[PDB]
DNA sequence: CTTGACGGAACCACACGATGCTGTAGCTCGGTTGAGACGA
DNA sequence: TCGTCTCAACCGAGACAGCATCGTGTGGTTCCGTCAAG
């Protein structure tokens, strides 16, 4: 076939073996016949006929000859494919530059010129000079001039120079720039400087001198005096109604730079003066420039109309921003758009398909049927007895319809459950009936929407569909554990109408003999569906492995139990089906029986209970109306209250007592209290609603109306929708950020007046602009999130290197977010886990956690597990299987050749459409207290004060498990003692965000030096004596004598001794910064932790995108350096120099901080790198320079779950780390010798460059590296490919990139491998390139 | 339609022939195909229902004869590719 | 499907279908009473004790027994309709009724 | 009875080789030199591939062998 | 900052352009004859303002103003090259009418995709003129048949004249100011390109094929060797005299009973013409 | 009766945001909220009551 | 198995404009770049 | 006293007439394919 896909600078010789002829005449079409001319745009001797086996003249016509030229034409008669071959050129006199390396973002000339875009357009535009080869002169070749500045060069010099203007002298210097002979210089100069804006530019320039030298092609054949010529094939001309053509504007623009190279040539032959060449070669280079690009500085029009022209840009993209005409739209073959609806009596394994387009959809089939059976073997009378609708197309057709698999795909795309595969029946219609479990995993309900089918020609692709998106095999949703498979509310109705715990009904206390003589006994007519009723059950327990034992049980269970075990087979308990039926209960019964018996027997006991489900929902008799809405009495006397209430809340307001703002934010929760206050009263006379008795005078259970039932199942909707329905409607805030103070007084029930109304339209008129915008911004964040994550390919079983990163479980807040056993499930691990005991391991194996781990770990108390993530592996371009869990739609391990990026994408691109203080800390449960990395010291009161703000409070339980976690600032005060008992409700820890103490650390007297009264401090002293204290001075506004002073409060010994504090050589004297009251007073015996001074101190679309652009917001977060030490510098310079000096080793390097920013870092504290100091986030690429890896990923992980689990959905945190190794796989040196001091590469090829270096001449020719992390918008833009990167980026930046580049790149990737449609390396193409990778270059 | 006319620019069908054309397999189509470890089936919808030239007639010959072979072929997508890129002037070589 | 009502937050269908259901009575009733054969005093007074529920207004004791109360029959056979505004509405009460 | 390809799935672990071993079995089926072990139940070849795939009759080495 | 434009840069530097008496002209065109590149420079660098003047008459057209002033200075170094100093009157309307000549070529090749003559474009243009002077006295929508009956012509013959005047517009400007859809995915080619016409090409092929191998061996060779079939050329039974057979009346009607068998084995075969030609 | 603020010297759909896809109670018996075309354009094409 | 007559291509001379050329002289959000600011 | 480190705008995406051949229309014979007639 082919290989070596290569982007290589060529030389204007060979662009003229590839063309075939030089076009000079602007002729098309002629005008008297229908038939064009030689030497023209559309001409037959350069491309070739525009028919099939013909010559130009019309001599030859017949099939034989496909080399041959005729005689009269100097044509070659061939197919009508050969013009899609061949293509043409124009010559230029004058050589004319490429304007793609200009006028993007990059301007490349201006780089390996050391120029800017401004000089080289002008030396462009003819208004400026630019010489070549100066030698002995006063200005080099970089050097501008004017038209009297080169007229005084020339004239004062006289020789040895040479004044050239346009593009000629491009050329020139482009010829004698010695590319491979400049680098030395820049590569001595580039240690001279250690800038940041030289230096970007000194990098970029020996990036591209690399470039050109890695390439092997000239600089000079960038410049080109030969241009090809569009294929006049894919520019249209054909006859239209009424003698009418249509053509493309590529023709016209062609056609023009044709006529002005035209004029050209007739120009140069006449001893022409400078002006008009130069205005003629500027107008040659503005026709280029609009053949290459529209929209920039040509703004071209055509004729009768206000749309610009179309250029060659306009025909390698087309529409849709940036991307490729083959990217933009792909209509295939074998298709067509139906409606959809639902068929209940047909199985999973198999769905409905109407003949009409049955007779068509399989048509090669029924063809190669029809030839090789031996009823017809033409294919002319086979169209005719398909389209006359003969009665034996159906008997001849029918075989092809019960084992053929079909695609079925939605046009709007929304995850990887949109296309599936199914088996076909013959039914009677048009439209398509479907399985109904499955519309829940395509997201897509019955509401007459157009879906698209297809099918795949040959019998291998049915075979692998069939393996790959057959509904028994993608039965487990890629997001977590959950089954894709989710069943609706008429088989949940079922279930819960079923199974029922009834007090009075017919047949209480009644027996019977098995599971089937149940169903005979209630089908009867005289026994209920729900009746306290007794029955044994012959069930058998799949413990063990290979053996199921059977035995008897005696349970209460009722009819509807009895029943519902009739359905489920030998494979479950009879115990877990004694629940009350929810959707959720449900979900996590076929995913347990999923996980323990497979695939095939989930497959077969789902079309059963859909079956049965059925049946009972059309057996039961549950309808919402109007009694079904029970309204208490007593709502309308809390609306009369809060009525009154807001009544005296507008007369205390008009009577001059409050604000605004008070009274706003008393409503705002007031009304939200009443709210959840009908809401629960709402519950509870919806759980009250059922009066029965059995032998009695009342009996309390749940309700029997169908409102409570679709309430405590949960199908679709929650518990806050039934306020607007029953109770009051809730609080709709207005869309410019306020809240509207008047309720909703009436319901759904009674009935709304206008103003209401009023209220309630605002808000969904704003829910419907957040799912109208949704979908877009989705769409828009998925189509690079997805396209970064497209070269995850898995090509390595087992590295064998020893990493991985600790996974913990959201504790944050009173109770546990997320459990841990919700985070571990499916995935593999890393090294032995380590029992509380003592040298007791579980497994020293990296086995799978399966269903039995989970609960055997739940049975432990381990919480911080480390499982074997794939952003610490050690393969080369991929990641390997041994890593990745087993989180897909199989429930055994991966294995070698799964896409694991595009599943990692999608799994946040699905639920992307669904979304939208610290006075005191308590415990919610009773546990135990555990330090984690504080450092405190107790204080002569019994109180621990903790001067480290690094330290959490880790609520241990009472097996030794973390069940809450807390965030404990610097200066927080600890009541209770570690290692204590538990308490429920209690106090812990208790910080001011209001005043900031600063507590000490020894005692004894205290000695302010520094201290000015007028400069430093001022004696304040407030009005009737309610203060008298030591007032300090503000920066800004003490004097000039005392603003470089800083006092310190010294602390020494009674007697006269000086007092150091242990492990520094200096004492611990506090300083005094402003806005600060001493309590004490100077030379007062004061204790050790006392109080010294008093110091006062958005979510959705937009937080993911700024979470995954890793960007930095518009208020970061400042942190320290070095673990250390934190002092401060510079105070009234301009801004903050909040130095380090560490007691290890110190930098004399101190980072910069704005004024703007407040800064919480306290003077002399020891502030380590964990310690956030200002306030809002910080960024992941931010945060990446202190710490490392492991932090920053759980502080990703925590930062995605918390916000997606507000939502409803869960999503595992593999996800997100495949694509965040995907985003890390670029890193940064900071070091010479072998390359140079700033350059972005791969780390796997600085990995394998220090392999290489390690073992060979010299001892280290390699050095370290440093990691640095990037977003969606510039991790793909580092890759070694230019056709993957052509498609989402602009191409004029990235073609140039790569004609400069010269870099011979494999078929590495994905989108390399489909923008052509050769065999694909992930998936079952590793045996062919295993064949090519032997066959090529190998033995 | 089962087949339907290609385009001029390239192999890919659409209407005009009197038969309305298919949905656009566009990004997330392809990306949801890829979204499970497979290879044939990417290639097989990409060089023989679309892009190609004796592809289809060799896949059409071996549906007519009954045996299978897979040959591989050469699609046509690329030679639009390299004379798109070639009209730029850009050495693009096979090294083999 | 019984999902409209709690997930679509539109209670409108059972209150419809209800109307619709009495709507659907009345029409049967008047069609049998055309087929039994009866006077036009029961008619109108069958009119009388439908126009006079609590809410909206009484328009009758104005249309002539031979051709208007013949026109309203043929043209009312097939369903009567209702004249409800957007928020003021029939209450619930009278449904019941 | 029906297209189970859990039988290979609980077996191999795998779900990659098995489709180019029901290739290879499928185009020598449809080629007409090799005849199959399990007998037609009103199916196409692709069925009669994955129930041999299934059953553990023909593995990689049977069907290099066949070719 | 500066302008990064062209047409400015232009008028920026046609400003050293002078306009001294007509005797420095008649001074440039004597030295202009003997032969000498300074009065051909001076003529081609001085007399700009008449160029700028005539191109920007022609605007809003379906070139651009660069082209214009391009054929104007381009009609006027052609004047003045075989520029004859012999009537000794101004240049100046020598290349007005030279600029007049470049522009009617620019708008017979640089406005339409098909190129015309001159004499067509004349005569469109004159017809365009005659039909732009009767509408403002009809008011209604210019008709063939009025502008057939004002210029003395048949309506045929002016209606093949207007047929020519295609006027195509682009192929990304659709219908409506939102392009969702271009017109390059609407339209397809009138050659056979679809896989189901060369498929039923090469089945017709091969069952032809089929049947000239199952009939008798001189009937193949007749059918094949007169249509050029099965390897054959383009050769009839005059060609084929001293080939197959002498008389042309016998393989004539060999030629028809050959014929005739296969209309019936097709007629038993189950093709007729209704189930061919539809 | 359609309010449509696209075309000529209007916002078109990528115009829109946040911005005029919004309702202010002065709409008090104007501007309708409960009738606009669903699909990609929500708010910013109106109608009259 | 032989014979002589008419309608439809097949290069080709004649030809009628017809191609071709020439002279008159008055919305949100990310990569680029110029500009102020601080320490050795 | 100067090199380097941020920092806010800049830009771009989802007329008229005449002259020198000329190219297929328009037959012009001629060859060919077929139609009666023995
Ligand atoms: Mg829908
Ligand atoms: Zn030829
Ligand atoms: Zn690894």
């Amino acid at each position: 076939e082919f290989d070596a896909i290569r982007i290589g600078l060529a030389s204007p010789e060979m662009i003229r073996s590839w063309s075939f002829g030089e076009v000079k005449k602007p002729e098309t079409i002629n005008y008297r016949t229908f038939k064009p001319e030689r030497d023209g745009l559309f001409c037959a001797k350069i491309f070739g006929p525009v028919k099939d086996y013909e010559c130009l003249c019309g001599k030859y016509k017949r099939l034989k000859h496909r080399g041959v030229i005729c005689e009269k034409c100097g044509v070659e008669v061939a197919l009508a494919k050969v013009r899609r071959e061949r293509m043409g050129h124009i010559e230029l006199a004058s050589p004319v530059a490429h304007i793609w390396f200009l006028k993007s973002l990059p301007s490349r000339i201006g780089l390996l010129l050391d120029m800017t875009l401004r000089d080289i357009e002008r030396v462009l535009y003819f208004e400026s000079y630019v010489v070549i080869d100066p030698g002995m002169t006063t200005l080099e070749k970089g050097q501008l001039l004017n038209d009297e500045q080169y007229f005084e060069a020339l004239e004062e010099f006289g020789d040895d120079f040479d004044a050239r203007m346009g593009a000629e002298a491009v050329h020139e210097l482009l010829n004698a720039i010695d590319l491979e002979h400049e680098i030395g210089r820049l590569r001595e100069e580039i240690p001279q400087t250690n800038s940041e804006t030289k230096i970007k530019k000194l990098s970029k320039r020996l990036k591209l001198m690399e470039a050109f030298q890695g390439s092997g092609n000239k600089p000079e054949w960038m410049v080109l005096t030969v241009l090809p010529v569009l294929p006049p094939d894919l520019r249209p001309l054909v006859p239209l109604d009424g003698g009418r053509f249509a053509t493309s504007d590529l023709n016209d623009l062609y056609r023009r730079v044709i006529n002005r190279n035209n004029r050209l040539k007739r120009l140069l032959d006449l001893a022409a003066p400078d002006i008009i060449v130069r205005n003629e070669k500027r107008m040659l280079q503005e026709a280029v420039d609009a053949l290459l690009d529209n929209g920039r500085r040509g703004r071209a029009i055509t004729g009768s109309n206000k749309r610009p022209l179309k250029s060659l840009a306009d025909m390698i993209k087309g529409k849709q921003g940036r991307f490729r005409q083959n990217l933009l739209g792909k209509r295939v073959d074998y298709s067509g758009r139906s409606v959809i609806t639902v068929g209940p009596t047909l199985r999973l394994h198999q769905c409905g398909l109407p003949k009409k387009m049955a007779l068509e959809l399989f048509k090669p089939f029924i063809f190669g049927k029809l030839e090789g059976r031996g009823m017809a073997t033409t294919i002319k009378a086979a169209k005719k007895m398909v389209e006359r609708e003969l009665p034996e197309v159906w008997d001849v057709l029918a075989e092809v319809i019960r084992e053929h698999p079909v695609l079925l795909n939605r046009a709007p795309t929304l995850h990887r459950l949109g296309i599936q595969a199914f088996e076909p029946v013959l039914i009677e219609g048009k439209a398509i009936q479907l399985h109904p479990l499955v519309c829940a995993a395509y997201n897509a309900d019955f509401d007459g929407d157009q879906m698209a089918v297809h099918v795949p020609l040959t019998l291998e692709a049915q075979l692998e569909a069939r393996a790959l998106m057959m509904s028994t095999n993608n039965i487990l949703s890629p997001a977590n554990g959950e089954p894709i498979i989710v069943p609706s509310q008429d088989v949940v109705m079922g279930l819960y109408y079923m199974t029922r715990e009834a007090i009075n009904a017919k047949g209480e206390g009644m027996a019977f003999a098995d599971l089937q003589e149940v169903d005979r006994a209630y089908r009867s007519g005289q026994a209920s569906l729900h009746a306290r009723v007794k029955v044994r059950i012959n069930e058998k327990i799949k413990g063990e492995d290979g053996q199921l034992t059977a035995n008897t049980r005696i349970v209460d269970t009722t009819v509807g139990r009895a029943l519902l075990f009739q359905v489920v087979p030998a494979g479950l308990p009879f115990d877990v089906v004694n629940q009350s039926m929810k959707k959720k209960a449900i979900s996590k019964l076929i995913n347990h029986c999923y996980r323990v018996v497979g695939l095939k027997d989930t497959v077969i006991f789902a079309d059963q209970l859909m079956y049965t489900g059925f049946a009972y929902s059309t057996i039961s008799g549950v309808s919402i109306g109007v009694n079904d809405f029970v309204i208490p009495d007593e709502k309308a006397r809390i609306i009369n209250a809060a009525t009154d209430e807001v009544k005296e809340i507008e007369s205390q307001y008009a009577s001059g007592l409050v604000t605004q703002g008070e009274k706003y934010n008393k409503v705002i929760d007031l009304w939200s209290k009443a709210n959840d206050e009908v809401s629960k009263a709402m519950m509870a006379n919806l759980s009250k609603e059922k009066v029965v008795d059995r032998e009695g005078k009342e009996v309390d259970q749940e309700s029997f109306n169908s409102m409570y039932m679709m309430a405590d199942s949960g199908a679709r909707g929650s518990a806050a929708q039934i306020r607007q329905l029953a109770g009051m409607r809730g609080l709709m805030a207005k869309p410019d950020g306020s809240i509207i103070e008047t309720p909703i007084t009436a319901n759904f029930r009674e009935g709304l007046n206008v103003l209401q109304y009023f209220i309630s339209t605002h808000g969904a008129r704003k829910g419907l602009a957040d799912t109208a915008l949704k979908t877009a911004n989705s769409g828009y964040l998925t189509r690079r999130l997805v396209d970064v994550a497209q070269d995850l390919v898995v090509t390595e079983i087992d590295c064998g290197t020893e990493h991985g990163l600790l996974m913990s479980p959201h504790i944050e807040g009173g109770d546990v977010v997320e459990p841990l056993g919700e985070r571990v499930l499916g995935r593999v691990i890393a090294r032995d886990v380590f029992k509380p005991g003592s040298d007791e391991v579980i497994v020293p194996a990296g086995t799978l956690i399966d269903e039995k781990w989970v609960d055997f770990l739940e049975v432990m108390s381990v919480d911080e597990v480390v499982v074997r993530s794939p952003i610490t592996c050690e393969t080369r371009h991929g990641i390997c299987a041994m890593c990745y869990g087993r989180d897909l739609a199989r429930g055994h391990r991966v294995n070698i050749g799964e896409a694991v990026g595009v599943i990692a994408a999608q799994s946040i691109g699905e639920p992307g459409t669904q979304l939208t203080a610290a006075d005191n800390v308590q415990v919610k449960n009773g546990g135990t207290i555990r330090l984690h990395n504080l450092k405190h010291v107790v204080r002569a009161d019994g109180a621990l004060v903790a001067v480290s703000r690094s330290g959490e409070l880790a609520v241990a339980d009472d097996f030794g498990r973390e069940r809450e976690r807390y965030k404990l600032p610097y200066g927080a005060v600890i009541s209770v003692k570690e290692g204590d008992k538990v308490d429920p409700g209690a106090i812990v820890a208790k910080w001011d965000p209001h005043t900031h103490p600063i507590v000490t650390e020894v005692d004894g007297t205290v000695a302010f030096v520094g201290m000015e009264e007028g400069i430093t401090v001022k004696r304040q002293t407030d009005e009737l004596t309610g203060l008298t204290n030591i007032e300090v001075m503000d920066p800004k506004d003490r004097p000039a004598a005392g603003k470089d002073i800083r006092p310190a409060v010294k602390l020494i010994d009674a007697a006269g001794k000086d007092l150091l504090l242990p492990g520094t050589d200096v004492p611990a004297q506090y300083f005094l910064p402003a806005n600060a009251l001493v309590n004490l007073t100077d030379g007062a015996k004061v204790s050790i932790g006392d109080v010294v001074a008093r110091i006062p101190q958005t979510g959705g679309l937009p937080r993911v995108a700024d979470l995954f652009e890793a960007r930095r917001p518009k208020e970061p977060s400042i942190l320290a350096e070095i673990s250390g030490t934190i002092s401060f510098g510079k105070e009234t310079k301009g801004k903050r120099r909040l130095v380090i000096t560490p007691n290890d080793g110190s930098d004399p390097y101190e980072e910069l901080i704005p004024k703007w920013r407040h800064l919480n870092v306290f003077e002399g504290e020891q502030v380590n790198r964990g310690e956030v100091i200002s306030d809002g986030p910080s960024n992941p690429h931010d945060i990446l320079r202190l710490l490392g890896v492991s932090s920053l990923a759980k502080y990703i992980v925590n930062e995605i779950q918390d916000v997606y689990r507000l939502q409803g959905v869960k999503i595992n945190d593999k996800h997100i780390e495949t694509i965040l190794r995907q985003m890390l796989r670029k890193v940064e040196v900071s070091e010479s010798g072998d390359s140079s001091f700033i350059k972005g590469d791969q780390v796997e090829l600085t990995q394998v460059l220090e392999e290489n270096e390690q073992l060979g001449t010299e001892d280290k020719f390699p050095a370290k590296y440093e990691r640095v992390l990037l977003g969606i918008t510039k991790a793909s833009l580092s890759t070694e490919s230019f056709i993957s990167a052509a498609s989402f980026q602009e191409t004029t930046r990235v073609l140039t990139e790569a004609a400069v580049t010269g870099k011979r790149d494999f078929l590495r990737g994905l989108k390399e491998n489909v923008v052509v449609g050769r065999l694909i390396p992930a998936g079952t193409g590793l045996a062919y390139h295993s064949e090519r990778k032997r066959q090529r270059d190998l033995g | 339609r089962s087949t339907g006319s290609y385009s001029l620019v390239t192999q890919q069908p659409l209407g005009g022939k009197a038969q309305f054309g298919g949905q656009r397999f566009g990004e997330m189509e392809v990306w949801a195909l890829e979204a499970y470890g497979a290879a044939y089936t990417l290639q097989e919808m990409l060089t023989v229902k679309s892009d190609d030239v004796n592809g289809r007639t060799k896949m059409y010959k071996n549906i007519v004869d009954g045996d299978h072979r897979m040959e591989a072929g050469m699609p046509e997508s690329f030679n639009v590719l390299i004379k798109e890129i070639r009209s730029l002037g850009i050495d693009i070589e096979l090294e083999t | 499907n019984p999902l409209g009502v709690p997930s679509r937050m539109n209670v409108g269908q059972i209150l419809e279908t209800h109307l619709g259901l009495a709507a659907k009575g009345l029409g049967e009733k008047i069609n049998r009473m055309l087929e039994e054969q009866r006077k036009v005093a029961e008619l109108r007074k069958f009119l009388h004790e439908i126009y006079n529920e609590i809410g909206g207004r009484e328009e009758n004791l104005d249309e002539l027994g031979d051709n208007e109360i013949l026109a309203l029959a043929k043209n009312l056979r097939g369903g009567v309709p209702m004249a409800t505004p957007v928020f003021d509405g029939a209450k619930e009460r009278e449904i019941k009724a | 009875a029906r297209v189970t390809v859990e039988d290979c799935l609980d077996n191999v672990d795998n779900r990659f080789e098995l489709v180019m071993l029901a290739t290879k079995r499928a185009r020598q089926l449809a080629t007409g030199g090799k005849e199959p072990k399990v007998a037609w139940e009103n199916d196409k070849p692709t069925v009669v591939a994955l129930r041999e795939i299934a059953s553990g009759l023909v593995d990689e080495n049977v069907v290099q062998q066949e070719d | 900052t500066r302008a990064l434009d062209a047409t400015q840069l232009y008028l920026n530097e046609i400003g050293f352009s002078p306009l001294l008496t007509p005797e420095e002209e008649v001074h440039f065109a004597r030295l202009a004859q003997k032969g000498d590149p300074a009065g051909r420079k001076r003529m081609i660098e001085s007399n700009l303002r008449l160029v700028v003047k005539i191109a920007r008459r022609y605007v809003n057209r379906g070139l651009s103003l660069l082209d214009l002033i391009e054929e104007g200075n381009l009609g006027l170094i052609r004047a003045v090259e075989k520029f004859d100093p012999e009537r000794g009157f101004r240049f100046s309307t020598y290349a007005t009418w030279w600029i007049r000549q470049t522009i009617e070529r620019a708008i017979m090749n640089q406005t339409r995709t098909i190129r015309l003559p001159i004499h067509v474009v004349k005569e469109l243009n004159v017809y365009l003129r005659a039909a732009r002077e009767l509408t403002h006295k009809l008011d209604h929508e210019p008709s063939p048949e009025e502008i057939a009956n004002l210029l003395e012509k048949p309506v045929a013959e002016v209606k093949r004249m207007l047929g020519l005047n295609e006027r195509v517009t682009s192929v990304d400007v659709s219908l409506g100011p939102d392009s969702d859809k271009t017109l390059l995915d609407t339209l397809t080619d009138d050659r056979p390109t679809d896989p189901c016409e060369l498929l039923q090409d090469d089945d017709l092929s091969e069952s032809i094929d089929q049947w000239l191998t199952e009939l008798t061996d001189k009937q193949r060779e007749v059918v094949i060797r007169r249509f050029g079939l099965r390897g054959h050329e383009s050769s009839t039974l005059e060609e084929v005299g001293q080939e197959i057979g002498l008389t042309r009346e016998r393989v004539r009607q060999i030629q028809v009973e050959a014929l005739k068998r296969l209309r019936e084995i097709l007629e038993k075969n189950g093709l007729s013409s209704d189930a061919l030609f539809q | 009766r359609r309010v449509s603020a696209l075309g000529p010297g209007g916002l078109t759909r990528e115009r829109a945001g946040f911005e005029v896809r919004d309702v202010h109670p002065t709409h008090y018996g104007r501007v309708c909220p409960i009738e606009t075309p669903e699909g990609p354009n929500i708010g910013l094409i109106n109608s009259l009551a």
